[PDB]
């Protein structure tokens, strides 16, 4: 009940995640406008 | 206290230790004067001396007079103290009686480790 | 025999060695090992008495 | 009463220098 | 039947040969942790005792005699009243929490 | 008071060694952590020297090692420990996991999983240091084994190729292994402190797996003498080894240059590695096999959460303790396999012990904990 | 007893129990190698090259 | 946690002996010997077989390789 009344985390990780995604593509080096899209 | 059994028992040993080997002229003197005047003020009175005597003659087999104990005090030096607690204390085994919470009273071989120096 | 000792030239030296280590274990291992009994004897011979009232 | 503990026999693991308890183990304390 | 096996597997596991009984065996988690501290004064003491003599006896690789094992007929479950209730209560506050 | 007690490094040392609470009934085989600890310097002083005399060139580095064992003043002994010296380290390192096994002594999860880092972290060490002397062996190995990161998909062939810094095991990738071999004991001997220091915040299981607080005996002299013991054990071990039987464990072919154009007959890693080369030969496919080798190792991480029994060590367990030494067993067969040629019969044999091996740990031995748990009425 | 003669002479002062573990080891050293050393060449007799030297 | 601390103890006597008073190996083989002897049987049956099994599989499985070298009649 109380947990699941939680999943306050789900709106948090999901911007963890795109630090996550983005972070990894960032450390590592087209579709990005401009970044890389002009390499 | 619960806590302080082995650091009691450390500087006992210390002590004994520091005799043996290193005694002072100048605490001997001190302990014959305890001595002296612990067998002096001792039998004050007609109970304590009545003991004396009766004990003494069962022990020594006769009553020892004060001014012999205190030829054999005034005999004792540094070296006889340190001479002579070497021979009974240093590098001996000794017994060992605990009660209570006694369970940080230093093991038995710890016990007999410290009846020695390293250093001497 | 000249083929061994080119591949090893320690052959002879490592062998003497080998009895001096063999040797000094032989003194050393029931040394310690009587040392080890000793300072463990208190323990192993200790008995246990539960007292309660 | 506590006076009804006696410790128990070590004959078993005495050193045979330390057997006889009618003697002082002190003749034997150098040696051992 | 189930028992027989029972019995032989507790000859087997072989922890009454030092004397100790099946709770004296049991892992201490924090529920068992607990269990043991709301024992009473002779069953606490008899516990630590029993232990002392196992580890002890442990120590020299020795067994007690045949005489002296702890039998699985006499083996009481001395813990599980304490440890059942400690379960149910541990139970409830998750229960609780939810 | 008391300078052992208070002085801010000899407390430690105190703490550590000397006044530390140690379970009164710990067995010969609490005797490994010391010696393990001893084979870690053993490995320091000995590599030490012999780096005072070797070169990490491809074209010297074969001669430099012979040069060691035929001109340098007892550099061929030195030589001899450091390498009996790794199997030494080995053969404790097994002991010491089988213990943690058997005594459930893996409950202690920050200790353990410490401890399956030194292993990783000691593997990875010797694995590089089989390289140096630049023999057949030591080429052919290296080049197989770092070849299996090629199998991760994407991105594999790449990897391996920045491992090596080229297109082979060639120049780059020996002096880069010197490089890592030297460095990497000096962290096994941190993660090493650590792994005390977890240890310390919970002293020592025993064989009972019973609590010993009522029963706790000062580290110092107990253990010091026995510690002692043991060590002079291994001592006589190594050098039986060293001094009697010197390459009894390892590979002749380590005594031909290093060729890249003949490869050996038959290609095999050390033999504290012949488990897991075993279990990856088993799988037909190559990453299949490359995950079979890592999971080999990496579920010692797992055994913890497949504990079932209500008992913590095994010592009254007799269904698990037949179920152990079956894995112990398994162990020794998966060294033999891997020992071996890839034909019949001992790629079946290889493939059966892969299967026994993780069923024992995965399934087996859980159940037999719950078996024995009801044959207990818990 | 022998060992009450050396305990006392030798063992019970420490600075003393040292001075007669260095002088010992310093002719057991010797004693040692000289006796082992014979037992090897012994064993190898004739094999080595201080056997056969005086030839050359 | 040290010695100190570590746990309660109620009505436990311990008695023991110094070293100096005893014999570092009592009767070390009388008693020794049947006590290995106890200690063996109690665990072979665990130990033993799984080891019996590794003997034999390795005995087979390399005298199957060792036939399965040479030729036979066809
Ligand atoms: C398995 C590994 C094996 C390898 C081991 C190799 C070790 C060295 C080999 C060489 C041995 C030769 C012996 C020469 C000793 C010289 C003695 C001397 O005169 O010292 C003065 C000094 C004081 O003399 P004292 O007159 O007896 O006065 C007593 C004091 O009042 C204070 O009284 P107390 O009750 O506190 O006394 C208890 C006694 C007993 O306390 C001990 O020190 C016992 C602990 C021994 C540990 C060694 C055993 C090794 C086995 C593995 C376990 C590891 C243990 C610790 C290792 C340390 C590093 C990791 O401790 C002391 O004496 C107190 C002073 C505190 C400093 C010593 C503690 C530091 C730890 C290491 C000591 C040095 C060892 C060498 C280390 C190097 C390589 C490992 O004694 C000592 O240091 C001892
Ligand atoms: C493939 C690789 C292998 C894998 C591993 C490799 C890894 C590397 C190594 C790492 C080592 C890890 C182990 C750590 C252990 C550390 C120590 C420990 O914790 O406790 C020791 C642990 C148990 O200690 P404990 O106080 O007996 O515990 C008893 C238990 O409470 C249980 O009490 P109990 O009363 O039931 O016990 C019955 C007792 C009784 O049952 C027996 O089996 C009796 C047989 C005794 C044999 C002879 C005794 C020697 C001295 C005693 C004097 C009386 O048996 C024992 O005490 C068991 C221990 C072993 C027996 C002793 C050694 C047998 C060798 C036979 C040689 C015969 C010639 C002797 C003359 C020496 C002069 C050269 O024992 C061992 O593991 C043995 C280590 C000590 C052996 C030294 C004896 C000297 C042997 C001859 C040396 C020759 C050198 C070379 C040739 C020389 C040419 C000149
Ligand atoms: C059909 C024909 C074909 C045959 C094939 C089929 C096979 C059928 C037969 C079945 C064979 C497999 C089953 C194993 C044996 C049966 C069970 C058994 O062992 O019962 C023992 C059983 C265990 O007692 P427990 O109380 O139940 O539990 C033991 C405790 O957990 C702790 O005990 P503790 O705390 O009182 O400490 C003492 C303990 C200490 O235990 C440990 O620490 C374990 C390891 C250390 C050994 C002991 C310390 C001595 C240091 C050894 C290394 C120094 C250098 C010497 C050279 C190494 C040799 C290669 O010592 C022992 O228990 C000795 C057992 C050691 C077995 C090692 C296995 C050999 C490896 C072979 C690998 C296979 C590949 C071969 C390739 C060759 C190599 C390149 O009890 C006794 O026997 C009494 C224990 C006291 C020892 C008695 C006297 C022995 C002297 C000990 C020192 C020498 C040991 C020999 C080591 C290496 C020899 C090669
Ligand atoms: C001189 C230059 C060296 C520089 C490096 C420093 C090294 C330290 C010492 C070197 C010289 C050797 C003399 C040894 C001193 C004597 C030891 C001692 O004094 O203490 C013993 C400790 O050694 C034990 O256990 C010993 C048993 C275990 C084995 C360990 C022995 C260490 C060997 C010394 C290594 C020499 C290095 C040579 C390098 C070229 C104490 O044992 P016990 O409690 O039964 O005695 C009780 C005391 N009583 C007998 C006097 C009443
Ligand atoms: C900080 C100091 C470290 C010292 C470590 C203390 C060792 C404690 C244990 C010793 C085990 C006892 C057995 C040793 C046998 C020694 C016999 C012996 O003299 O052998 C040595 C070689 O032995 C050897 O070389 C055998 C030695 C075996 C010791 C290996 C263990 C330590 C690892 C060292 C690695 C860095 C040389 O003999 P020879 O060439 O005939 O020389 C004649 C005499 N000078
Ligand atoms: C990636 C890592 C993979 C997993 C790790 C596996 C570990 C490799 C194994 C090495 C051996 C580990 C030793 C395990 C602990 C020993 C347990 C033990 O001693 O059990 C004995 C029987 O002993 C005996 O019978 C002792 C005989 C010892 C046998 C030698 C082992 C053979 C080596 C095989 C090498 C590949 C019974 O002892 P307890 O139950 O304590 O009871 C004592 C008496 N009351
Ligand atoms: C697909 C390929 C397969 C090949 C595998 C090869 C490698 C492993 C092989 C074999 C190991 C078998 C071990 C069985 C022996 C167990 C029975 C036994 O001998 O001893 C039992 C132990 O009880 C008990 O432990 C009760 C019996 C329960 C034993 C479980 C057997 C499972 C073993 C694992 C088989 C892989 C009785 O002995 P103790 O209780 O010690 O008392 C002795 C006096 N009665
Ligand atoms: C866990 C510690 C260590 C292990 C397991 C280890 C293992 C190995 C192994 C297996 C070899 C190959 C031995 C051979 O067959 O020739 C080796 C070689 C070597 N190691 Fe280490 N080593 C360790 C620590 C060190 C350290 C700290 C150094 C130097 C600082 C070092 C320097 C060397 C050198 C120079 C060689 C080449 C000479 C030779 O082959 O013997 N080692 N090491
Ligand atoms: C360089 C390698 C290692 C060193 C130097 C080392 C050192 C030690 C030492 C000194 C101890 C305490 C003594 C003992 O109980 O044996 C110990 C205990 C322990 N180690 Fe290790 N260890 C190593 C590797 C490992 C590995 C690989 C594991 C597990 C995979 C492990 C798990 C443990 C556990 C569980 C204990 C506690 C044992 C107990 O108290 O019952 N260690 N280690
Ligand atoms: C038992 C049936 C009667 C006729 C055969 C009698 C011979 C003895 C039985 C084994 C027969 C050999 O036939 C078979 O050969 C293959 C190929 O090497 C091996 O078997 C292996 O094959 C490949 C090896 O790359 C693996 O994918 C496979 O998983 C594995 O079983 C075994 O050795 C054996 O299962
Ligand atoms: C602490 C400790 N607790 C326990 C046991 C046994 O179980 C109880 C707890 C031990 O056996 C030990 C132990 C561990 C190592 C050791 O000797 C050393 C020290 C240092 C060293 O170098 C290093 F790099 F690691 F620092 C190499 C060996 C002596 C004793």
């Amino acid at each position: 009940r109380y947990r699941q009344l939680a999943r306050n985390w789900v709106p948090t990780a999901s911007l963890w995640g795109a630090v996550g995604a983005v972070g990894l593509v960032w450390a590592t080096d087209d579709w990005v406008p401009y970044i890389n899209g002009k390499f | 206290d619960h806590m302080s059994i082995d650091d009691m028992m450390f500087v006992l040993q210390g002590q004994w230790m520091r005799l043996c080997t290193s005694a002072t002229e100048s605490e001997v003197l001190r302990g014959k004067n305890l001595l002296r005047n612990a067998l002096v003020s001792h039998l004050d009175g007609t109970t304590p001396v009545c003991e004396d005597i009766g004990r003494s003659l069962l022990t020594y087999g006769r009553r020892i007079p004060l001014a012999e104990w205190e030829s054999r005090i005034a005999e004792v030096d540094a070296r006889v103290v340190r001479e002579v607690c070497s021979k009974y204390f240093y590098d001996q085994c000794p017994a060992v009686a605990g009660f209570g919470p006694i369970e940080q009273l230093p093991d038995y071989n710890r016990i007999r480790s410290g009846m020695f120096w390293l250093r001497f | 025999t000249f083929l061994r000792w080119a591949a090893e030239p320690e052959h002879d030296h490592r062998k003497r060695m080998g009895l001096k280590m063999l040797l000094m274990m032989g003194l050393l291992l029931p040394l310690v090992y009587a040392m080890k009994r000793h300072k463990w004897s208190v323990l192993k011979s200790r008995k246990l008495a539960y007292r309660p009232p | 009463s506590h006076t009804d503990i006696k410790v128990p026999d070590f004959s078993d693991y005495r050193r045979p220098e330390v057997l006889d308890s009618t003697k002082s183990s002190k003749e034997s304390s150098e040696a051992r | 039947w189930l028992e027989g096996i029972r019995k032989w597997y507790y000859n087997a596991a072989g922890f009454n040969k030092l004397g100790l009984m099946r709770d004296d065996t049991i892992h201490e988690n924090d529920d068992v942790k607990e269990a043991i501290r709301r024992l009473p004064e002779n069953l606490y003491n008899d516990r630590v005792f029993r232990i002392k003599r196992a580890l002890d006896l442990s120590m020299r690789q020795q067994i007690l005699p045949k005489e002296q094992w702890t039998k699985y007929e006499e083996d009481k479950s001395y813990l599980e009243p304490y440890l059942k209730e400690v379960i149910r209560e541990r139970k409830e506050r998750e229960e609780w929490a939810k | 008071t008391n300078i052992r007690k208070s002085h801010p490094l000899m407390k430690i040392v105190n703490n550590a060694f000397i006044d530390l609470p140690a379970p009164s009934n710990i067995s010969s085989w609490w005797n490994f952590g010391s010696l393990l600890g001893i084979c870690l310097i053993l490995q320091i002083l000995t590599g030490l020297f012999l780096a005072m005399h070797y070169t990490s060139d491809t074209t010297t580095a074969f001669s430099s090692v012979t040069h060691i064992c035929r001109d340098v003043n007892y550099g061929w002994i030195i030589r001899y420990m450091h390498a009996n010296g790794a199997s030494m380290f080995f053969i404790c390192l097994y002991m010491h996991v089988g213990r943690g096994l058997y005594y459930g002594s893996y409950t202690f999860l920050e200790t353990w999983n410490i401890g399956v880092i030194l292993l990783l972290t000691v593997m990875a060490t010797a694995f590089m240091g089989y390289v140096l002397p630049w023999g057949q062996m030591s080429f052919w190995g290296a080049t197989v084994i770092t070849n299996l990161l090629s199998a991760i998909p994407y991105i594999g062939t790449n990897l391996v190729e920045w491992i090596w810094g080229g297109f082979s095991v060639d120049k780059a990738t020996l002096t880069r292994f010197f490089a890592f071999h030297f460095i990497l004991p000096f962290i096994i001997m941190a993660i090493a402190m650590v792994h005390l220091l977890f240890l310390h915040e919970t002293g020592s299981n025993n064989p009972t797996g019973i609590s010993s607080d009522v029963d706790k005996i000062p580290f110092h002299p107990y253990y010091t003498i026995k510690d002692i013991l043991g060590a002079l054990l291994l001592i006589l071990a190594l050098m039986l080894l060293v001094l009697f039987a010197p390459d009894l464990l390892g590979d002749p072919d380590n005594y031909t240059p290093a060729n890249p154009l003949n490869t050996p007959p038959h290609i095999k890693p050390e033999w504290y590695f012949l488990f897991a080369y075993a279990i990856l030969r088993s799988i037909p496919n190559k990453l299949g096999g490359v995950l079979a080798l890592a999971f080999s190792i990496l579920i010692l991480a797992l055994i913890p959460l497949l504990h079932t029994s209500k008992q913590r060590s095994m010592m009254f367990r007799p269904l698990s303790q037949c179920l152990f030494w079956a894995l112990v067993a398994d162990l020794l067969t998966l060294t033999w396999i891997g020992g071996q040629p890839v034909e019949h019969p001992y790629i079946t044999i290889g493939q059966l012990a892969s299967v026994l091996y993780f069923l024992l740990i995965l399934v087996l031995m859980p159940t037999a904990g719950t078996i024995e748990n009801k044959l207990l009425k818990w | 007893t022998l060992t009450a003669r050396l305990y006392s002479l030798l063992f019970r002062r420490t600075s003393t129990f040292a001075l007669t573990i260095v002088v010992g080891a310093l002719f057991f050293e010797r004693a040692f190698d000289q006796g082992a050393d014979a037992i090897y060449e012994h064993i190898n007799e004739g094999k080595l090259w201080k056997h056969i030297k005086h030839k050359y | 946690r040290q010695f100190g601390h570590l746990t309660r103890v109620r009505h436990v006597i311990t008695y023991s002996l110094s070293p100096f008073e005893q014999r570092a190996f009592p009767h070390y083989f009388s008693k020794g010997i049947p006590n290995v002897l106890r200690r063996t049987r109690a665990c072979i049956l665990r130990v033993a077989p799984p080891f019996v099994a590794f003997y034999l599989v390795y005995t087979w499985g390399t005298q199957e390789f060792e036939k399965s070298k040479r030729k036979n009649p066809a």
